[PDB]
């Protein structure tokens, strides 16, 4: 999610993955978003790899 | 966005020409030009091929671009077409002819010109040569070039330097990895101590060639003149008194002449044009056509600069604050909104023309049809319409 | 070549400027100079590849 | 055995003095650090996302400090300094 100023300068920058406060800044476009629940479509759940089927 | 151009008329275009002897290598890699702007910038005359045309450089890509650049001198205009036995074409440079080149024949103004001579050999340098010492605007050219080996110095031993009375040569002491000469006496009685060398009078002219030290060598592609034949006896220091190396005069070096280019106050200057690497490479005129012409107003102009294709009038807007390669601006959504050239350094705010519809009442005791415009005003419909 | 390496400008160096045989001009997609700002303090890089693009 | 072609054969060794020194700063990408304009977009006081290449926050740096003094080993090369480059 990147600032840009009025002369087009990067200030701040989200990073929408580092934790779950990057997800809800860069979800509503804004530094600062409005108080309310925030469902994180999206969260890590960290599966396994399945592969190679037998019959 | 553009590339950078590879400065080919800034080259060509130089005050500092070269002479026929030492031609500027200049190779341009990874770049871009311009055919038509350079043809126009330059005073050209004439333009010549050799198993290519013209007319095949718009579309096809060359490898590289290999120039070459030497004065012309007033004489010696008439000999410097290709397969001619000239003394250019033998001793000076030599043109190929078994890969596609063009030449091209451009003068410059006699004034801001500013001559260098200097002889591109290694031993003809080294063996005492000073700077040239020629007049003003003085188009040198050689005639005869020689080669010698690199185990072999133009001088002898002092031990038969001593031996004669009289036409005694001179000799001195070379450095390590040279040979010395193979000086005999023939004393038929005619002088007091008649002794004679190699390579006598002059290496062009000698009655055993092979046993001479330097022969008369070719010319080739990319490659200078071997050096001016020089007199093994003409050179030296006299008695042998061992002050200094093997070094001659510069004298003594022979087969070269001079002339000059003033000719209705200008002066000629050869181009070949060498290319290789047909239809394939990266650097290539780009002669083409691009959407840079003279923008205006009041009109939505068709844009398609930066690889954006969209239809928009343009506006004149003051926009200083935009960095030193930003070039766009877009709207928040992500669409573009404007520009700006890098040629004249102006910005300009696209504006989407006119694209509506007109509403159309009719009846059916009518005969005519009611026409509105929604949103327009009556003087651009009449300017942009009909009337 | 196996073992590659690089001198310095300034004062001496260990061996020369030899880690390749270039003994003609190859072919380069992109050979230009460019003169950045040396009385700077830092210097930031970015290298990605997309498609088969450099950047 | 990142090169194909001979060119040096003295002043070869193999010591192990390879030191993958790792750093202690985080990549902090809140004040523009890492972010890269894009190649020809430009944005004017606009905040819009972007699904382009920056470097994940969190993650110390790996610092790669390769020198010689008349001397070097072939022990740089593979493990531990190069690593395969994969985006
Ligand atoms: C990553 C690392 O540990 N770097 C060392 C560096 C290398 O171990 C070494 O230079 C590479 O050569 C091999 C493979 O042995 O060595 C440094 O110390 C040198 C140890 O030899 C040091 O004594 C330097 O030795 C010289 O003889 C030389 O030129 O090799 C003289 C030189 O002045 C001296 N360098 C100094 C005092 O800075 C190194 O080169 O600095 C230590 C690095 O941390
Ligand atoms: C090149 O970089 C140096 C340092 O990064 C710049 O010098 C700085 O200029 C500002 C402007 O007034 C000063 O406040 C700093 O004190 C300067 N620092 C130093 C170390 O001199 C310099 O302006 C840069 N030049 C260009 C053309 O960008
Ligand atoms: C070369 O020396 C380095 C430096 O000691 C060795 O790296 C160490 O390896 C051990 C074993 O895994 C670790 O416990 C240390 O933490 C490592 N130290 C550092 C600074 O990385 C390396 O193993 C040596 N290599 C060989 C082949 O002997
Ligand atoms: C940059 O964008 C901000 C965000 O919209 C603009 O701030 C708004 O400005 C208008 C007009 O001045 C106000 O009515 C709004 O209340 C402002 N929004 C907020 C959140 O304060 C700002 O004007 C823009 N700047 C430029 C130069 O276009
Ligand atoms: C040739 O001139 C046109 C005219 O503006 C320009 O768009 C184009 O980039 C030029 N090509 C070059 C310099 O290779
Ligand atoms: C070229 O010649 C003109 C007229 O002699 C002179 O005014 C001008 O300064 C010269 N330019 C250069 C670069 O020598
Ligand atoms: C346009 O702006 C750039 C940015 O400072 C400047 O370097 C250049 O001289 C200006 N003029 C032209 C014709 O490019
Ligand atoms: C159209 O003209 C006919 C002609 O007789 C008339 O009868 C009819 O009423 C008219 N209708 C309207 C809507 O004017
Ligand atoms: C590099 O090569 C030149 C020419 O052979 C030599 O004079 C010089 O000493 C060399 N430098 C090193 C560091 O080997
Ligand atoms: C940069 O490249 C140009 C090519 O036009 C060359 O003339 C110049 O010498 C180069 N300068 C450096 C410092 O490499
Ligand atoms: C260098 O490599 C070539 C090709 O592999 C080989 O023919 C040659 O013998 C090698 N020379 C040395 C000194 O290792």
């Amino acid at each position: 999610l990147l600032k840009f100023d009025d002369r087009g300068v990067i200030t701040n920058a989200v990073d929408c993955s580092s934790s779950f406060f990057s997800e809800i800044q860069c979800k509503t476009k804004s530094l600062l978003p409005n108080t309310g629940v925030y469902d994180l479509s999206g969260f890590t759940v960290k599966p396994v790899a399945t592969v190679h089927r037998r019959i | 966005p553009d590339l950078p151009d590879c400065d080919i008329d800034k080259w060509l275009n130089n005050f500092n020409v070269p002479s026929p002897l030492n031609w500027e290598r200049k190779i341009f890699s990874n770049c871009n030009f311009n055919l038509s702007t350079l043809l126009r910038l330059v005073h050209t005359d004439s333009f010549s091929c050799n198993n290519f045309d013209e007319s095949k450089i718009y579309g096809s890509c060359f490898k590289s671009i290999v120039l070459d650049k030497f004065a012309i001198p007033n004489s010696r205009r008439s000999d410097l077409q290709l397969g001619s036995s000239g003394f250019l074409q033998s001793s000076n440079y030599k043109i190929d002819t078994t890969s596609s080149s063009c030449q091209l024949y451009y003068s410059l103004p006699a004034i801001n010109v500013t001559i260098n001579n200097y002889n591109p050999s290694s031993w003809n340098r080294r063996y005492g040569f000073n700077n040239f010492n020629l007049s003003s605007h003085s188009v040198v050219y050689s005639r005869y070039c020689f080669s010698v080996n690199n185990t072999f110095c133009p001088c002898a031993k002092p031990s038969f330097a001593s031996s004669c009375k009289s036409h005694k040569p001179p000799s001195a002491s070379c450095p390590i990895g040279t040979n010395y000469r193979s000086c005999e006496s023939t004393t038929v009685l005619d002088h007091t101590d008649w002794c004679r060398c190699s390579c006598l009078p002059d290496p062009i002219t000698a009655y055993d060639p092979r046993s001479c030290s330097q022969k008369k060598s070719l010319v080739g592609v990319g490659e200078h003149c071997a050096g001016f034949g020089v007199d093994e006896e003409k050179c030296g220091v006299l008695d042998g008194s061992y002050n200094v190396s093997c070094l001659c005069s510069t004298d003594a070096f022979l087969g070269w002449s001079y002339d000059t280019c003033v000719s209705n106050n200008r002066c000629n200057i050869f181009s070949n044009f060498i290319l290789n690497g047909i239809n394939s490479g990266t650097t290539c005129s780009n002669d083409l056509l691009q959407p840079n012409t003279e923008v205006f107003t009041d009109v939505c102009v068709d844009y398609d600069l930066y690889g954006i294709t969209g239809q928009g009038i343009f506006k004149e807007v003051s926009a200083v604050y935009y960095n030193s390669w930003q070039n766009l601006l877009y709207d928040f959504n992500g669409n573009i909104i404007g520009f700006k050239d890098f040629v004249t350094n102006k910005t300009y705010n696209i504006f989407p023309c006119y694209a509506g519809r007109v509403s159309a009442a009719f009846h059916q005791n009518a005969s005519s049809l009611a026409l509105l415009y929604r949103n327009l005003k009556c003087s651009y419909v009449l300017n942009n319409i009909s009337l | 070549c196996e073992y590659p390496h690089t001198i310095c400008k300034s004062i001496g160096s260990s061996r020369n400027e030899s880690w390749h045989f270039d003994k003609s001009e190859p072919l380069c997609l992109f050979k230009k100079n460019f003169t950045y700002n040396v009385s700077t303090d830092w210097l930031y890089f970015h290298f990605y590849q997309e498609r088969g693009t450099f950047y | 055995v990142i090169g194909d072609f001979n060119c040096t054969n003295f002043a070869i060794n193999d010591l192990n003095t390879t030191i993958p020194r790792i750093s202690e700063y985080v990549v902090d990408v809140s004040y523009g650090l890492g972010t890269y304009y894009i190649l020809d977009r430009v944005y004017l006081n606009t905040t819009i996302l972007f699904t382009g290449y920056f470097p994940k926050s969190g993650a110390n740096f790996r610092d790669l400090s390769l020198k010689g003094t008349t001397k070097l080993s072939t022990l740089w090369y593979q493990k531990p300094f190069l690593s395969d480059f994969n985006n």
